[PDB]
RNA sequence: UGAUCCU
């Protein structure tokens, strides 16, 4: 069974289910499709999702933290929420919030110590709904995954000021970022952004 | 012998137990390891005459330089050192202070000399075909592989007769 | 004081019929406990020469040195042996300087510093004779006395030669070195010791010690009492805080091969065919002055406390077990751990030595060692001064 | 014939789990033990090495600071995590030791700032344009107490929750007030600095522009003594110890630290720095003295020694116009005429780790052996030492050829 | 000044005494950060008190 | 702790 329509493959072996990565529907897909050198994403350790309304990218990251690996899925959406609640009722690694991430201390008992996070949202405060997840829930030096969509947060301005005002702003929060990117044909004007919460050696 | 720390370095600047300077960067192995000889005093059974070859190539540059002896003494360590055929050369006198190395006396030894000629595969195969009784120079079957053979005995190295190994070529 | 777990094991007469030192080997070791008493080992290797002895200072691994080929490290409680080295260069004496990973053998002409495995590490230029090879760990300082006049130290930690002293006394004939206070001591044909350090190119005091030449000597735990041996049937028992001979034990039936003292305070005396050890030998009455025969068993003159002889052998050298109670002789064939009941200490300091190390453990302790190294112009002839 | 020998009974030193740790049995016997005098020598002199490369004084500064230069800093005495720091441009910034960033900043005032105090959270700042300002710490301005003189310094008192300033007269005002309760004046001279002492609160120090320094006594409304010093005098410290003797620093490279029961001998001079040294901070402990010149460096020495165990410089501050210690001991604040107030160790060797109880009683035994190891002079070599810039080393050496040419 | 905190846990909660303070100043100091990675250097501050499921 | 070099 797809969980969107995607299709997917199958092996045997003395079967495996591979399911394919739509670079299209996912900016963390998209991410991976233009290249990457060091990803947060691990096949053992815990990871928390900012930003996932369905499966459309947080299954992926389900299977790519695998057996051992588990996801922590924020949202707020009903609608989209339900889809990944009962498609988090057949992955065991899944586990969705319904609470605002503005607040991530509503929700503080219900994760401990995560390693790394990815950021979705459209919201235009969002080196702010990040730094509110990474100063109590984020391993020292486990690194972060902004997703920017820059006619969302600030369409006003120029095209490369979002991104350079978005990584000062992370700068100031121990946030040194690693590595930048666009994802262009993919997806036009947008942007992905791989660092790791420093917090100890910022220069 | 630790991976010491970042700490136990700056304490323990001048120590090492791998490479020592009293230990000449364990440069004659390197030699020892190239032409593969037994014990390893035969290395500084090279080197004590070698220092002993421009000991007296020094002093016989101290002379005078138009001195008839100074000119016909060199000429005659020149046509012995060069039918022992340890320098390649012998118009130029440099080579008695360049040339005259332990390597260059230890590729005048025998398993080197049979090792050129590609009668054996390496050199430690003929070495072992010296060990075995295979090899003679000229008259004599030699079972020492630290032979010096000069340049006008190096023709004379065959297989001995009647054996296994020459009848394998 | 009463943290001190373990105890010193005893040998008593039980009478004055009885008899101390009438006890011998094989009857030793029925009471004895079984590792204890199969840690006596009896390595007859008849084929190569004559068998220097050296256990390390824990007696974790033995290394012992035929005088015709054999240069053999083994780790010697268990089944281990680390290395197997046949020079065909004669050889007389070596040591682990630090760890059982490199000792150093004392050849025909060049000392050799060398792996566990048996690889060469270092051949020295210099100590172009050796034969006396002994360490100070706690300045990383080979020091080695050939047959030359001079007395050579090597810091091995940097790998360098500190000094080279000329003694003006001819061949070394005994080398013991101070545990204590790390000075040396040389003995040659004179009768005369001359104590050592690597500053100072006079000797720090010479002692007429002898008459004859010095067959050797051997020194306290406590640096106290040093037991030297003449080639004159005689052997002086030195103390050397204030430089007096206690007692001169004169006409020995021959003279001793060589002197050693334990830690408890126990001397060995081997005459060569004979190894003959005293207890509290070395304390400051005459009556405590070692003898031979006590007639009419008097108790103020002393009797030796344990004895043994060699049939087939004229013995080498020995050396205690540091921490346990046996003496390991070179013979001819090889060696033999003559059990002793008090001869070692029975609490080691774990913080000092470990004669239980893991190897982790063992390069913990290297490196605590080599950041502890004294430089060499600390032997002095007094620690504390 | 009784036969005993030692065992060691393969159990008892080798231990029966593998989880088990080793059994570590100890002989303190001396003999056993050979080197007491030079192995422990030689860990001295291991730890001082290392402390020589553990010399790391810098932590970082505070915010981005002022632009146009810190003159004062206040702290507040109960608050070990948060403080105040005032520009001569005006710009009162507050910052907090954890965050080192500005909590809360003000235009306080288009002269100069020449003091801010802290009693009342509640912050005082005293002007050039004869006002002082009262800030609240989370908004701003709750009054302002407007005095005749120029206001040429402030200082807190805790009890009665009363301030006085600094100025051509010393006036004391309370919170409530806007005029001053009482003014004093031993001279009719215009006075630089104030300082109450904290226990015993009511005593003060006030230091005179001609060279004095006078004692004030709040009990009597009056100077209780004044001495007439050679040159006159930069800023003061109650020691928290002590509670009856003060440092003050001098117009001349030097720092003399008195007692209130004896003026007529100072308890001890300071002379390490080179010139005219601004501020003196003493520690809560009362052990050391930090003190900051208007040559580019401060220094931190001990109150008995009298010279400088520890010296502090770096490139991009000068004239550093103020030094403030620690509520706890552990790291002095440094205000700059580069503006920037930096964040220095009391000790670069001693670290905020606290420490694993292996390497806790390792490091108390270590400098317990540094001190008994003191004296000798290749621990003093790498003891006294690090490095001092270049005119400075140069002023030094103009110091003493002067005083050889004095002598 | 910190001596209690509440940590909290899907199965009850957890009440835990803070024995030995890291210093509040040095609070984005390395040294107290790469502490808190240690359980060895993480042990020095906490006692436990309470589970109560 | 110190002391060299190049515009």
């Amino acid at each position: 069974e797809s969980v969107y329509g995607e299709k997917r493959i199958s092996v045997e072996e003395p079967k495996v289910e591979y399911r394919v990565w739509n670079p299209f529907r996912s900016k963390l897909a998209a991410g991976i499709m233009g290249g990457l050198d060091e990803l947060f994403i691990a096949p053992g350790k815990k990871v928390l999702y900012l930003g996932a309304a369905s499966g459309t990218s947080v299954s992926h990251v389900s299977d790519v933290v695998g057996p051992e690996g588990v996801v922590y899925a924020v949202e707020f959406s009903h609608r989209p929420g339900r889809e990944l609640i009962s498609m988090a009722k057949k992955r065991p690694n899944i586990i969705p919030i319904i609470e605002d991430a503005r607040h991530p201390q509503k929700y503080r008992m219900l994760i401990g110590m995560v390693d790394c996070v990815f950021a979705d949202v459209a919201q235009p405060d969002q080196a702010r709904i990040i730094a509110l997840n990474s100063h109590m829930f984020l391993k020292d030096q486990g690194g972060v995954v902004i997703s920017i969509k820059a006619n969302c947060i600030d369409s006003t301005v120029d095209a490369e000021t979002v991104f350079a005002r978005e990584v000062q702003k992370l700068r100031e929060e121990r946030i040194k970022p690693l590595e930048q990117l666009t994802l262009e044909p993919y997806e036009r004007d947008h942007c992905i952004v791989v660092g790791r919460y420093m917090r100890s050696g910022l220069k | 012998v630790r991976k010491l720390k970042h700490h136990e370095q700056k304490l323990l600047k001048k120590v090492d137990f791998l490479e020592w300077k009293q230990d000449q960067g364990h440069r004659d192995t390197q030699v020892m390891r190239t032409y593969h000889i037994q014990n390893r005093e035969d290395y500084h059974k090279y080197n004590r005459i070698c220092g002993d070859i421009r000991r007296l190539a020094n002093k016989l540059s101290l002379l005078p330089p138009t001195d008839p002896f100074r000119r016909k003494h060199e000429q005659l360590l020149l046509d012995k050192l060069y039918a022992m055929g340890v320098l390649t050369t012998k118009s130029k006198i440099s080579d008695l202070e360049n040339k005259v190395t332990v390597s260059a006396i230890c590729r005048r030894r025998l398993p080197v000399i049979m090792h050129r000629l590609k009668m054996a595969e390496t050199i430690q195969d003929a070495v072992k075909f010296i060990e075995q009784g295979h090899v003679r120079v000229g008259p004599n079957l030699i079972n020492d592989p630290a032979y010096l053979v000069t340049r006008n005995m190096e023709d004379y190295v065959t297989w001995v007769d009647n054996s296994k190994i020459k009848k394998t070529l | 004081d009463y943290l001190l777990p373990e105890s010193n094991g005893y040998l008593e007469p039980e009478n004055e019929l009885e008899k101390t030192f009438k006890v011998q080997q094989s009857e030793i070791k029925s009471s004895v406990d079984v590792s204890t008493a199969n840690k006596a080992l009896d390595l007859s290797l008849k084929e190569f020469g004559p068998y220097h002895i050296k256990y390390a200072k824990n007696g974790t691994h033995l290394l012992i040195t035929g005088r015709k080929g054999h240069v053999a490290s083994m780790d010697w409680r268990k089944g281990q042996l680390r290395a197997e080295l046949f020079l065909n260069e004669t050889c007389h004496s070596a040591t682990y300087l630090q760890n059982e990973q490199y000792f150093a053998v004392a050849q025909k002409k060049y000392t050799f510093i060398y792996d566990h495995e048996g690889t060469e590490l270092h051949r020295l230029k210099q100590h172009i004779e050796a034969r006396h090879l002994d360490f100070l760990p706690y300045h990383y300082l080979l020091v080695t006395a050939g047959e030359t006049g001079w007395l050579k130290y090597h810091d091995v930690s940097t790998g360098q030669l500190v000094s080279e002293l000329r003694t003006k006394a001819g061949p070394t004939m005994a080398m013991a070195q101070n545990p204590w206070n790390a000075v040396m001591h040389l003995g040659h044909s004179n009768g005369t010791v001359s104590l050592w350090s690597p500053s100072m190119p006079e000797p720090l005091v010479k002692l007429l010690s002898a008459r004859g030449p010095v067959n050797s000597i051997a020194i306290d735990r406590s640096g106290y009492y040093m037991a030297t041996t003449g080639a004159d049937r005689s052997m002086k028992i030195w103390d050397i805080r204030n430089f007096k001979q206690l007692h001169s034990v004169e006409s020995l039936p021959t003279p001793g091969t060589n002197v050693s003292i334990s830690d408890t305070g126990l001397l060995a005396l081997s005459r060569g065919p004979h190894v003959t050890l005293w207890k509290d030998a070395l304390k400051l009455s005459g009556d405590s002055k070692p003898c031979f025969g006590s007639m009419g068993g008097n108790p103020h003159r002393n009797t030796p406390y344990m004895s043994h002889l060699f049939a087939g052998n004229k013995v080498e050298n020995l050396g205690f077990v540091p921490f346990e109670d046996l003496l390991g002789v070179g013979h001819q064939t090889g060696i033999t751990n003559l059990i002793v009941p008090g001869a070692g200490e029975a609490n080691y300091d774990a913080l000092e030595l470990n004669p239980f190390e893991t190897k982790k453990q063992r390069q913990e302790q290297e490196v605590r060692t080599l950041l502890n190294k004294l430089p060499a112009d600390t032997i002095t002839l007094d620690p504390n001064s | 014939m009784k036969i005993k020998t030692i065992k060691r009974s393969a159990d008892d030193y080798v231990p029966v789990k593998s989880t088990q740790e080793s059994q570590m049995p100890r002989n303190l016997n001396p003999e056993l033990h050979p080197f007491e005098r030079a192995r422990e020598y030689t860990k001295a002199l291991n730890a001082t090495k290392l402390e020589r490369m553990f010399a790391k004084p810098f932590v970082g500064q505070l915010g981005y600071g002022h632009r146009d230069g810190v003159y004062a800093i206040a702290k507040n005495y109960g608050s070990l995590n948060k403080l105040a720091t005032g520009s001569a441009d005006g710009v009162i910034k507050y910052w907090n030791m954890s965050t080192r960033e500005e909590f809360v900043s003000f235009k306080a005032h288009y002269g100069l700032v020449t003091g801010l105090c802290v009693t009342q959270n509640f912050m005082l700042s005293c002007s050039d344009d004869k006002t002082v300002k009262l800030w609240s710490i989370n908004e701003g301005l709750i009054r302002t107490f407007d005095g005749e003189s120029a206001f040429q310094g402030i200082d807190s008192h805790r009890e009665n929750s009363t301030f006085a300033t600094g100025g051509a007269k010393i006036h004391l005002w309370d919170v409530n007030r806007l005029k001053p309760v009482s003014d004093l004046s031993w001279g009719a001279d215009n006075i630089t600095s104030l300082k109450f002492n904290q226990n015993e609160t009511d005593i003060l120090a006030s230091t005179g522009s001609d060279n004095s320094i006078v004692l004030y006594d709040l009990r009597t409304n009056s100077p209780t003594q004044k001495i007439v010093q050679t040159m006159r005098t930069n800023a003061i410290c109650w020691n928290p110890m002590e509670a009856f003797n003060f440092v003050t620093a001098n117009e001349d490279h030097n720092a003399y630290y008195y007692d209130m029961r004896n003026l007529s001998r100072s308890l001890n001079v300071f002379k390490d720095h080179v010139s005219a040294v601004m501020d003196v901070d003493f520690s809560p402990t009362g052990d050391e003295i930090v003190t900051g010149s208007y040559d580019k460096s401060i220094r931190i020495y001990k109150t008995n020694h009298g010279h400088s165990r520890e010296i502090y410089h770096t490139k991009r501050m000068q004239h550093v116009f103020q030094v403030k210690y620690s509520m706890d001991s552990k790291y002095i604040i440094s205000g700059s005429d580069d503006g920037n107030v930096r964040l220095w160790r009391s000790k670069a060797w001693e670290r905020s780790n606290v420490k694993t109880t292996r390497e806790k009683n390792k490091l108390e035994y270590d400098e317990k052996l540094k001190e008994r190891f003191r004296h000798m002079p290749e621990i003093k070599r790498i003891s006294r030492h690090r490095h001092v810039p270049q005119v400075i080393k140069k002023a030094q050496e103009i110091k003493n050829i002067e005083l050889s040419s004095i002598k | 000044p910190i001596e209690y905190l509440l940590f909290e846990e899907p199965t009850g909660y957890a009440v835990f005494k803070v024995k030995l303070q890291q210093d509040d100043i040095g609070s984005r100091l390395k040294e107290v950060q790469e502490q808190i990675n240690d359980f060895g250097a993480f042990t020095k501050l906490i006692e436990l008190v309470s589970f109560a499921p």
